[PDB]
RNA sequence: GACUGACUGACUGA
RNA sequence: UCAGUCAGUCAGUC
């Protein structure tokens, strides 16, 4: 039933192919990702260095769904001067800076990140994944669906500028979405 | 400061002042540190009272002697004594006896000191007073160190009989797996720890029993983890067409199937019983259809390319031999061979083609660095050289993993014709460099799996091994660090899961068996080890009797005829040695026979038919060239048949040494 | 940097 | 009791 009361604020994203990094790919009208091995030609401007891909909507409250094929991936939420280049080995920016905000996923136990500092968080088994953010508010929380609906967590802040999705993903993985 | 912890200190307190005995603490436990303090002790307590005291540390791989040498004896004992470290390598300016008389803790390699004290001015084993041993386990049926155990023990018989002395060396020795010799039933597992403590003539196994809570705190079970998988791909079969077709030209009997070792144990011995009868157009038939089967081994174990590099490399060889002899079946296998050759390597370089095992071996490597960050060292376990040095280039090449800040480099032991030989300072250097952190994922084999130090490393990954259980009682151990993990890979279709299980479970039967030998009562643990004691000697003497008896020579009897053909190429006579070791001749006919080939500072002899007999070889101002006996065909006067040796000390015949004065 | 020689252990096979 | 691949240890000649 909760499900069901967050699903009248439910709203529709698609990616955006010039945000899309070299090795991965788009699908099913744009509402699918997926990442291989081989490269998908020079990747150019406009694309993050890092392996990130964000959706072409953004929010100026709203909830989505995304289902993933396995674990080892990451969904979060950053403010539109996110950086789009690389300085550093490891290959994920989300929660680095203050400027977003990020949840990983993995087979052991959940790592929530911000500002650079996160907090182990027990693991879950599902894979769907459900998230929810109040901009009046000024909170963005996350939910696992499967079996049961869980309030995982929640973050408190002020934003200033629209949020925009971001979503990094492995090798072999794939991430969908959702729509109604 | 050696402050050592209370139960390093529990399991080291009856060691502390005479009795002999052995101790085991799992890895981890700072065991080397207990030699440590104990060596002090006993220095300390020889000077108060003023008599000659030595301690010797006997190693068994060559990279913990440096290990041993400047991490742990040099700073906390720096200043009170003298100690040095020696091994194999180094180039000594000073003979053993003179280095013994000149230092006071030796660190060793063990078959150093063996070698000093069977050369009967040398030494003699009473001279030291504390023999440590560490991972004294390997003391077993005839291996390095029990011949050094074995000259203490007749010396302790001798002292029996001497009561109806001259003081024995104190003996210490360090474990983490005494092992069982192989055992189904507790009795045998019983009877193989008292052989052990029996070959060390120790007292006790002394395991800490007090503080146990400490203990589980430190050591830390590393979490395991099973990555397993079991793509259709021509290669395999695309090369079975050839092999087939090959087979069929003689119409040989398989006997079982392909890529599995009975076959390639088949093509040898075929090969063997024909080229005793003399059957050409069968010899290099079965000798290239096993060299296609190695092919499709290593195209198993790692990634094709080095499968079709291994093939070309063999052929093209072949053909470069061959047509030297220029200036009827041989030409039936590269008339097909090149054709499917340019095939393959069209075929292979093809990169979304892959095997099945390495895609796992990815995507645990790369996800487990991704979640990392940065703190993390990994070691992958395999079994072959080949198999290391082409992990590392495959790391090196494909560039994704470079992002995400894996740096690798492979570790091997020194001393195969292929690739390139890894020396003893490169070693030395990788693990300098591995240590402070800009070498990241070492891959090794065998070498690095007792002895490694190493203060960080998460990631312990094994790679299609089997082994027993003390070679996996250790790997676990090499990852000494916190959240580690061991990670198994491999593939269903060899025995791999199964001797996992059968391994874990002597892993619980070991624990339960040393628990068993802690509790005897002592009467009958003195009786049955003066009888295991008395065992080894008499089956030594059984065994050396036997020996005597199987080393019997007219050095004129026999000849030597070509392996590939049958041409007659010399006898015996006409033989020589340098120094006991280089096997050689000095003949002129002999020398119009064979053709040199150089593709250098050394050249390879060719007989007619391509195949090697030996190397040019420069002693002394002569010019002169050797002989191989694998090489060859030994064909009697008493008996006609035909016999192969392996090697040369095989062949019951002496030979004499190169008179010089010609 | 190149070439040899010999002890040894684990795995598989009669 | 014999064969077979594999790893490690030592010793010579350039
Ligand atoms: N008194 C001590 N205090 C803290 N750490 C110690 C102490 N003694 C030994 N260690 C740790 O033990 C490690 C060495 O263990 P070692 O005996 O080499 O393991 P293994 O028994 O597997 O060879 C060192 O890295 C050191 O950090
Ligand atoms: F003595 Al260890 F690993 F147990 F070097
Ligand atoms: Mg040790
Ligand atoms: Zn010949």
């Amino acid at each position: 039933p909760l499900r069901r009361k967050l699903w009248q604020n439910y709203r529709n994203l698609t990616f955006d192919p010039v945000s899309a990094n070299r090795h991965f790919y788009l699908s099913r009208q744009d509402q699918q990702v997926k990442h291989l091995r081989q490269s998908r030609g020079p990747g150019g401007p406009g694309s993050f260095e890092l392996w990130q891909v964000q959706c072409a909507q953004s929010f100026q409250h709203h909830y989505w769904e995304v289902r993933a094929s396995d674990h080892s991936v990451t969904l979060g939420v950053s403010y539109p001067q996110l950086p789009r280049s690389r300085l550093g080995p490891h290959t994920d920016n989300i929660g680095r800076g203050p400027s977003s905000w990020g949840l990983c996923v993995q087979e052991d136990s959940l790592q929530a990140w911000h500002n650079g500092e996160a907090q182990r968080l027990p693991g879950v088994s599902g894979r769907l994944l459900g998230m929810d953010l109040d901009l009046a508010s000024g909170c963005l929380t996350f939910y696992s669906l499967e079996p049961q609906t869980q309030p995982l967590y929640t973050f408190h802040a002020l934003f200033n500028q629209p949020l925009t999705p971001v979503f990094w993903l492995l090798e072999g993985r794939t991430l969908t979405l959702c729509h109604q | 400061e050696l402050q050592l912890r209370p139960y390093q200190m529990e399991v080291a307190q009856p060691a502390l002042e005479g009795k002999n005995i052995i101790i085991c603490l799992p890895t981890g436990s700072g065991k080397t540190r207990v030699a440590v303090y104990i060596a002090k002790d006993h220095l300390d307590k020889k000077k108060k009272a003023s008599e000659p005291g030595k301690v010797i540390v006997l190693v068994n791989k060559v990279l913990l002697v440096e290990q041993l040498f400047r991490k742990e004896f040099q700073p906390f004992l720096k200043k009170w004594y003298r100690v040095i470290g020696l091994s194999g390598d180094t180039q000594l300016k000073i003979s053993f006896p003179e280095v013994v008389k000149s230092c006071d803790i030796i660190i060793s390699t063990a078959q150093i000191l063996e070698n000093s004290l069977l050369n009967l001015a040398g030494v003699q084993l009473s001279d030291f007073s504390l023999i440590i041993i560490d991972e004294c386990h390997h003391t077993n049926k005839e291996a390095v160190y029990n011949n050094i155990m074995r000259h203490y023990l007749m010396q302790k018989l001798k002292n029996n009989r001497l009561k109806k002395v001259i003081p024995l060396p104190q003996i210490l020795g360090l474990t983490a797996s005494p092992g069982v010799g192989g055992a189904t039933k507790q009795a045998k597992a019983e009877e193989h720890i008292l052989k052990l403590c029996a070959n060390l003539d120790a007292f006790t196994i002394k395991t800490v029993k007090e503080n146990l809570d400490q203990l589980k705190n430190q050591i830390q079970e590393p979490c395991k983890k099973f990555a397993i998988a079991d793509r259709e791909d021509p290669f395999k079969e695309k090369l079975l067409e050839i092999m087939t077709r090959i087979q069929t030209y003689c119409q040989m009997s398989p006997m079982s199937d392909f890529g599995t070792q009975p076959y390639e144990q088949w093509a040898i011995q075929m090969e063997k019983k024909a080229a005793k009868e003399g059957n050409r157009k069968e010899r290099v038939c079965a000798e290239h259809l096993r060299k296609y089967n190695e092919a499709l081994q290593i195209n198993d174990t790692i990634r094709m390319i080095d499968a079709y590099t291994h093939l070309e490399t063999f052929y093209n060889e072949e053909k470069d031999k061959k047509f030297a002899v220029i200036e009827e079946t041989d030409r039936f296998l590269m008339t097909l061979f090149f054709e499917n050759n340019k095939m393959l390597k069209r075929l292979a370089e093809n990169p979304e083609y892959e095997n099945e095992k390495l895609t796992k071996l990815r995507n645990t490597i790369m996800e487990q660095y991704t979640r990392t960050e940065e703190s993390a060292r990994g070691i992958i376990f395999t079994k072959t050289r080949q198999s290391a040095y082409a992990l590392s280039q495959w790391i090196t090449e494909n560039e994704k993993f470079a992002e995400v800040g894996v740096k690798a480099h492979h570790l091997i032991g020194a001393g195969s014709s292929e690739f390139k030989p890894m020396t003893q300072n490169e070693q030395k250097e990788v693990i300098s460099k591995f240590r402070t952190g800009k070498i990241n994922l070492l891959i090794a084999t065998t070498v690095a799996e007792e002895g490694l130090d190493i203060k960080e490393c998460n990631i312990v990954i094994r790679y299609g091994l089997v082994t027993n259980e003390i070679a996996m009682v250790q790997a676990r151990g090499r990852a000494r660090a916190d959240e580690s993990t061991y990670v198994l890979v491999a593939h269903s279709g060899s025995g791999v899961i199964e001797r996992e299980t059968v391994n874990d479970f002597r892993e619980k039967m070991m624990y339960k068996a040393i628990h068993c030998v802690q509790n005897m009562k002592p009467e009958e643990y003195a009786h049955k080890i003066l009888e295991l004691q008395m065992q080894s000697i008499m089956e030594k003497k059984m065994k050396t009797k036997r020996n005597i008896a199987k080393h019997y020579n007219n050095p004129s009897l026999i000849t030597f005829l070509c392996k590939n053909c049958s041409v007659l190429a010399c006898s015996g006579e006409d033989i020589h040695v340098i120094e006991k070791m280089h096997h050689v001749n000095m003949t002129p006919e002999f020398k119009e026979l064979y053709i040199v080939r150089e593709k250098q500072i050394n050249g390879e002899i060719i007989c007619k038919c391509g195949q090697a007999w030996g190397t040019m070889m420069v002693h002394k101002g002569l010019d002169l060239p050797c002989l191989k006996i694998r090489n060859f065909v030994v064909v009697f006067k008493n008996n006609s048949t035909k016999k192969q040796y392996k090697k040369w000390v095989e062949l019951p015949i002496t030979f004499p040494n190169l008179d010089y004065s010609e």
